[PDB]
RNA sequence: UUGACCUCAAAUCAGGUAGGAAUACCCGCUGAACUUAAGCAUAUCAAUAAGCGGAGGAAAAGAAACCAACCGGGAUUGCCUUAGUAACGGCGAGUGAAGCGGCAAAAGCUCAAAUUUGAAAUCUGGCGUCUUCGACGUCCGAGUUGUAAUUUGAAGAAGGCAACUUUGUAGCUGGUCCUUGUCUAUGUUCCUUGGAACAGGACGUCAUAGAGGGUGAGAAUCCCGUGUGGCGAGGAUCCCAGUUAUUUGUAAAGUGCUUUCGACGAGUCGAGUUGUUUGGGAAUGCAGCUCUAAGUGGGUGGUAAAUUCCAUCUAAAGC
């Protein structure tokens, strides 16, 4: 049971990677390469109204 | 057994250590048990806070005398100074400690202010009939925090008088080393042999 | 403990409880707690809370999820 | 009173000092007026111990010092021999004289 | 001659109580060697396995004869640090704590030692009656070689002077907490393959339900469920809320001033010596044996003594 299961990571290193992932949400080349049928959609960084 | 150019370690694993191993898998689950316990206690008690109101206290030793910290109980002198009995205070949410003493006017005042601030802000319901409820505040430490005393004047005069702080320490330390023999050298020569004269 | 004078009277009622079965054997008497060596002080470190309890605590490897 | 410095005789910080009022438990070892009365009655009833019956014989013969050395072996420490030998002289001055 | 008291017996006397089981964890006693040191004897494995006694859902510990030398902390228990450190050790191999600091959780208390002495005020059993985990009344016994009230060192008591702020005991309904029972959406339409559609294709429906399982092959929509919320029943009851009886009271508690006192645990503490154990080193604790105290006394302040001061607690009874 006492083998190493979980792994500690630096707090700044997570926030570096999480910030770069939010940059990857935009830019159409990386989205289509990673699956997703996004041919119809007018532009990306897609925002919707607060009635949703 | 030994030999490259490595540091000499000290690993204490020659007993049956594998039989007495603990792994804290429960950390995550045990946290929820405590949050459930703190919540369910507040439901039973209802309008009162979970914590007892603690006093302000100075710490011991050379390492920690420059900082203040929340003590155990309010003493019998300070409870009297505000204007109430020790037996009554235990049922209002005020911790009492019969063994702590007071040898400082600064800590004596601070905790009298702390009791007067407490007594004013709390309300008390009677035993008989009406009870106008006013929600519950959980943490007494949140409403009554601990602040560090300020002994500061940011801008100040520069009063020099050619004494030298370094020279003051060397003279003062020399007095502690030599007062034993200097008393006994004075107890001879000037006393005993010359009191006989 | 079974006699009704001891059961009803509140001063000597505590002894009737099931936790005080054979105090002499386990060493919960006046002479027992002296022989075990249970006193407050720097002289009493190796036995104070419990001799085997303290040994079982400090001869144990405590490991967390994040090392 | 402290001297106002980290190194010295008094050592160190100056404060508004006094006072703690005295507790009840500090008195503890202080006498009477039962206890001295009861201990007076429990003496005539009855007699001294065998080792004490040598002490007064030793004082009549070889005074002090030898009285301490005998008492130090029979009792615990040197400080207890001070109390016993000083007390045994007060028996001779009170009871035997006058 | 008759009746008491003190010690000790008997009975298939009236009524109770103890044993064994299980043993993961918990409290004690008892106690190895393989092994490591490249040999082996102190050491190490280990104050461990096997053996013996005793408990509970927890156990043990616990309201300082404590830690400190600071501007001082303030019952116990555990986690993170202290630290692989101060010490121990053929000073070899190896062993190895605790104070402060940050958190989780916090709750405090009871006897003995005083004369109710203008009223043994107290308690078991028997017999009777009631609303029966009990309450009321009555008759023997226990007990003055000490059962109630009163007080526990944080104090506290006995007097005098002085202002008074507080009070209590049953059941009934409802909530609350458990054990439960039941109710609450939507296709089995058409065509190909096949022994069998739960497969493929076309057209819909429900979704706070597209978890999982069942049915002749990968089913949200065939069945049980799942999700959302209702509605019962049966216990626990003082935890809260709201009521109704009562009926406690001239008795129980708290506080300002002033005078006199202020009871505190003995074959114990402490000393010597032997064996064992600890990191504890002119000896950490425990046990056997010999010696044996005190009243401002006794304990501790990590180098043996004598001499003089200071700081700290109040042991030898208990929850």
């Amino acid at each position: 049971t006492w083998r190493k299961w979980n792994v500690k990571v630096n707090q700044n290193e997570k926030r570096y990677a999480t910030a770069s992932a939010i940059a990857a949400s935009a830019v159409p080349s990386l989205v289509l390469a990673r699956g997703h049928r996004v041919e119809k959609v007018p532009s990306i960084p897609l925002v919707v109204s607060d009635d949703l | 057994a030994i030999s490259k150019n490595l540091p000499i370690l000290k690993n204490h694993f020659r007993k049956h250590w594998q039989e007495r191993v603990k792994v804290h898998f429960d950390q995550a689950g045990k946290k929820v048990s405590r949050r459930h316990a703190r919540a369910s206690k507040a439901a039973k008690i209802a309008p009162r806070p979970l914590d007892l109101l603690r006093p302000v206290v100075r710490a011991p030793t050379v390492k920690y005398n420059r900082k203040v910290r929340a003590g155990r109980g309010f003493t019998l002198a300070e409870i009297k100074a505000a204007g109430l009995t020790p037996a009554y205070a235990r049922t209002i949410g005020i911790a009492v400690d019969h063994r702590r003493q007071n040898r400082n006017q600064e800590i004596l005042d601070l905790n009298i202010q702390r009791l007067k601030e407490y007594q004013s802000k709390i309300i008390v319901f009677p035993r008989k009939g009406k009870a106008p409820e006013a929600e519950q505040t959980l943490s007494a430490a949140a409403s009554f925090p601990i602040v560090q005393p300020v002994t500061d004047s940011e801008t100040r005069a520069v009063e020099d008088n050619g004494e030298s702080a370094y020279r003051t320490l060397r003279l003062a330390r020399s007095d502690k080393r030599y007062k034993g023999i200097r008393e006994k050298r004075a107890k001879d020569k000037a006393e005993a042999e010359a009191e006989k004269k | 403990p079974s006699h009704k004078a001891i059961r009803r009277d509140a001063k000597y009622n505590w002894i009737c409880n099931p936790v005080h079965k054979h105090r002499e054997a386990r060493g919960l008497t006046a002479t027992g707690k002296k022989s075990r060596g249970i006193n407050k002080g720097h002289k009493f470190h190796n036995t104070q809370a419990g001799r085997r309890k303290t040994w079982k605590r400090q001869n144990t490897l405590s490991l967390w999820r994040y090392r | 009173v402290k001297s106002g410095i980290a190194v010295g005789l008094n050592k160190g910080k100056k404060v508004n000092q006094l006072t703690p009022a005295p507790k009840i438990s500090y008195r503890k070892g202080a006498a009477s007026q039962r206890t001295t009365f009861v201990r007076s009655i429990v003496k005539e009833v009855a007699s001294l111990a065998p080792y004490e019956r040598r002490l007064i014989e030793l004082i009549r013969n070889a005074g002090e010092k030898r009285a301490r050395k005998v008492a130090k072996k029979r009792l615990g420490t040197f400080g207890r021999a001070k109390a016993k030998v000083e007390e045994m002289n007060e028996i001779i001055t009170a009871s035997r004289r006058h």
